[PDB]
Order: C-alpha cells, then sequence, then structure tokens
C-alpha cells in the first residue's frame, strides 16, 4: 500500500470538497438573486403607486 | 518519494479550477435569474396600474 | 480465470484519479519490470508493486 495512495485518496476527498464548496456557494447565492430582485421590483411598485396617487 | 506531491497537486489544481468554474457559472446564472424576475414583475406592476 | 487469485483488498478502487491494474511478465524479466516500474509511464504511483500469482 506504501501510504502515498492514502494521501492521494485524501486529495480526492479534498478535491470533491472544493467543488462541493462551489456547489454550496451556488445553492446559497441563488436566493440572493431573488432577494435582490424583490428589492428592485418594490421601487417600480412604489413609483407607480405614487404616480397613481398623483392622478387621483 | 517526491512524485506523489505532484500527483496530489495536479488533481487538487483540477479541483481548484473546477470549483472556480462552478463559482463563475453561479454568478452568470444569477445575472440571468434577476433578468427573468425583475423585468417580468415590473411588467406585471405596469399592467396592474 | 482470476476469481481464486484476487480480491477487492488487492486493488485501488472507488476513486476519481487512481486505478490498480494487473500485468503478467516472464519470470526471467521480473527484475526488468522492477527496473521499469518507477519509469515506464508518467504519473505511476512510486514503489507500490505487488505480485499476486506466479506460474
Amino acid at each position: 500500500q506504501s501510504q502515498g495512495i492514502q494521501q492521494l485518496l485524501q486529495a480526492e476527498k479534498r478535491a470533491a470538497e472544493k467543488v462541493s464548496e462551489a456547489r454550496k456557494r451556488k445553492n446559497r447565492r441563488l436566493k440572493q438573486a431573488k432577494e435582490e430582485a424583490q428589492a428592485e421590483i418594490e421601487q417600480y411598485r412604489l413609483q407607480r403607486e405614487k404616480e397613481f396617487k398623483a392622478k387621483e | 518519494q517526491k512524485q506523489i506531491k505532484h500527483m496530489m497537486a495536479f488533481i487538487e489544481q483540477e479541483a481548484n479550477e473546477k470549483a472556480e468554474e462552478i463559482d463563475a457559472k453561479a454568478e452568470e446564472e444569477f445575472n440571468i435569474e434577476k433578468g427573468r424576475l425583475v423585468q417580468t414583475q415590473r411588467l406585471k406592476i405596469m399592467e396592474y396600474y | 480465470s482470476l476469481a481464486e487469485i484476487v480480491k477487492k483488498d488487492d486493488f485501488v478502487l472507488d476513486s476519481e484519479y487512481l486505478v490498480t491494474l494487473l500485468v503478467v511478465v516472464p519470470k526471467l524479466n521480473h527484475n526488468d519490470w522492477i527496473k521499469q516500474y518507477e519509469t515506464l509511464a508518467e504519473m505511476v504511483v512510486p514503489r507500490s508493486s505487488n505480485v499476486l500469482s506466479e506460474d
């Protein structure tokens, strides 16, 4: 077995973990896109609300 | 012997690059996602008023 | 058939980047394959041979 094989298997474990971090970062940041969109769409809603109140 | 360090560093560097690609592709999708969401909701708000 | 010769424990398996493989070599060329083990191709795992049968 010569032990270096076990170190390479640990480098596979770390390799999988590294790409898994990027998958986890993606899965978390997907909801930031919705939270940022929810902030923007309210501005248009408020603008049209104020414009409608001005017409009234 | 020395070569096992290189053999690890090689697959580790492939993992570094693969993670960095997924990290890039994530931001690229979020710019498309906001583009789908914000314009559709703005148009629904405009159609309501 | 190798089914009485080898078991799972004799191989690197269930991996992304390493594989264990089997080679048959003439008994007279045993030391020549030992000389070549470290050198015959790139990215071979150093100093990790194991004879599983002889004929």
